[PDB]
């Protein structure tokens, strides 16, 4: 019954601050954490930071350091993100995602619905920014990480694939670079190891039209590819 | 978070009386304890750790446990339900090859558990000195229930 | 005999440095707190490194290894060890107040050899040692400080190493 | 009262072994240790080793390693010293002396009577080998150590002075280089610090004719001066 419910969209003048809330339910709040990810309009995903559900410890992305504050209210299972000194490039959908009791250990399976805020390091590179394929044909998306994400102690690639359809948070499809999340069709296949990874979608269907992202959870900060928009030829 | 540290940086150099056993025990009975183990690297100082071996090689994902009289290798995340390993420690791989491993114990542990790491330098010989064997024991008692 | 206050005593974070216990030389058991690689100036310093030793058996040997000024360049130049006359003098926490006391008057019958492995048994030589007596009537807690917190290299500041010795009564 | 009673004299041919016993009473054997010291006829004192009264751990002088074995019997509070492969130069009086639970911490206040065995590093230098003084006048004995015996942590010199009369064990006079043991007359004074030390006997008396030794208990092995014979 995992659920993450966020506060509504807000419009802010440049230079002001915004506080987004994320109410969690259906699980033991203190056994997990919250990671915040933002998405500029028609653009990729950026990790903002992580906060512990047990003791409120935080880990922020240096990119936003100074401007972002994360807090929790354990009694109400609510996590908060405040962004200060808003600029025009801070316009984005802000997402909360359930994380583990430490960051940089697993990808994101449960997401909030997102909050639109309108203001008036391992690098991941995905090969095609846009891709048009015909119905019934396979589409291939490539992802290169600037350094290996293969952990020698368990021989697993800390690489994930996501599908984001309009109006929805990203959906986890593949983790460990080839293991499907529950319910994910077999026509979605992940392959590769080290620095070069591939997502293959065989027998393309209309329901597969979406934006696809890769993500490394090997080393902080968490980083995403820029996204591959998939349309139909 | 509260952190416990086992540092063998200087404790395993070859010595006349060697090989000796240096035991570092960590007792954990509270949530979110961070355990950091520092074991010298081959080449950090020349001739001192030429034949050093870390056990398990795939620590901290794999650990040692002593069921009765036999020592066996087991996955830590299967030894402690809910325990997770991050593959890096401060932008370096979380593996004895880099000289340091770390793991944070989960908020809830149901059953008491003992596991070990070995930083064994006993096969290195400088003059007639022999390196020492470093043993880390992690004793986790139930907490969070 | 100086009663003590350190500045920045508790505006600091604590990492628990675990000791290494070596057993069976000729039926010798030795507890060692080694700060050789734990007090160097760090970006996040100054931090406190606490090594606690709990003893409840006779003839236990306690060894404390602390780095020396000039052992490495610039990394330990303002290191200060308290008490300077350790292990003959130790710190105690009577009331909330830190006070220096003689160890033989704190543990009746404890004796100190003035040398350790043919170096003097002083922190000037980098190591102190003391073996606890066959009997301890009363429980006692004493402390040693190997402080490098007043040292700065670049913007990195060193750490303070604390050894706490908890002696439980034994010998019935 | 503390007592150490040793076994009787023994004669051995060269190449044999001998085991001397030391029976202690008047104190808790397990709270102390036993040190063994031997003295060839008319010569100085040499420390042979130490044994713990609690667990039997030993520390031997590198000279005798291989040949000497020390053991204890806690039930009978008895210490034993066995020397193997006896040579003629092992002819000496062998003494047991009560020590602390660690060696090299204090001098020897209580001694056995000695066992004669007949077979058919800090250097201590005492200035006058022999000294003749008149009754009632001053006698001075100097002692030089090859390195400082001053402990910085307590500002004490780990130096002791002994008086040995013919046929008797050494008697402790001074420890910490200037503190008289209880019962020692006031005319015996110790002086010095670091490496240079002095024993002074004012108003000499007939009973003070004896051999005087210094001893450092700063670093193992324990070492004695060669002795200063005091005559009239």
């Amino acid at each position: 019954q995992v659920q993450l419910v966020q506060s509504g969209a807000e419009v802010k003048k440049p230079g002001a601050s915004v506080k987004v809330s994320c109410k969690a339910s259906g699980y033991t709040f203190t056994s997990y954490g919250i990671s915040w990810v933002r998405q500029a309009p028609g653009q990729g995903l950026e990790w903002m930071g992580w906060i512990s559900g047990y003791n409120g410890n935080t880990k922020y992305a240096q990119k936003l350091q100074g401007r972002v504050t994360m807090t929790t209210d354990t009694s109400t299972s609510t996590a908060y993100m405040e962004l200060r000194s808003l600029r025009s490039d801070d316009t984005a959908v802000y997402y909360c995602a359930r994380d583990k009791y430490i960051p940089v250990a697993d990808p994101f399976d449960y997401w909030g619905q997102g909050t639109l805020v309108t203001v008036s390091d391992i690098v991941m590179t995905q090969s095609p920014d846009s891709l048009a394929v015909s119905l019934g044909e396979r589409a291939t998306i490539n992802c290169k990480s600037s350094q290996s994400v293969l952990y020698s102690s368990n021989n697993k690639n800390y690489l994930a694939w996501y599908q984001q359809k309009p109006g929805q948070p990203p959906k986890l499809l593949i983790y460990w670079a080839s293991t499907r999340e529950s319910g994910v069709p077999d026509r979605f296949s992940g392959s590769g190891s080290g620095t070069d990874f591939t997502l293959t979608i065989s027998s393309l269907q209309a329901e597969d039209v979406a934006v696809y992202y890769c993500q490394q959870y090997y080393s902080a900060p968490i980083t995403f590819g820029q996204g591959t928009r998939l349309e139909i030829k | 978070n509260k952190e416990y540290v086992c540092d063998f940086t200087d404790q395993l150099k070859p010595t006349e009386s060697g090989p000796k056993v240096k035991k570092c025990e960590v007792k954990v009975n509270e949530p979110l304890i961070k355990v950091k183990i520092i074991c010298p690297l081959k080449g950090s100082v020349e001739k001192l750790y030429d034949n050093i071996e870390y056990v398990p090689k795939k620590s901290p994902y794999v650990v040692l446990t002593k069921e009765e009289t036999k020592l066996k290798e087991k996955l830590l995340s299967k030894l402690i339900y809910g325990l997770l390993i991050s593959p890096t420690v401060n932008e370096k791989e979380n593996n004895f090859k880099e000289g340091v491993i770390e793991f944070t114990l989960p908020p809830v542990v149901h059953k008491a558990t003992v596991f070990y790491f070995i930083c064994d330098n006993s096969k290195t010989e400088d003059d007639n000195k022999k390196g020492n064997r470093g043993i880390v024991e992690v004793y986790v008692e139930p907490y969070g229930n």
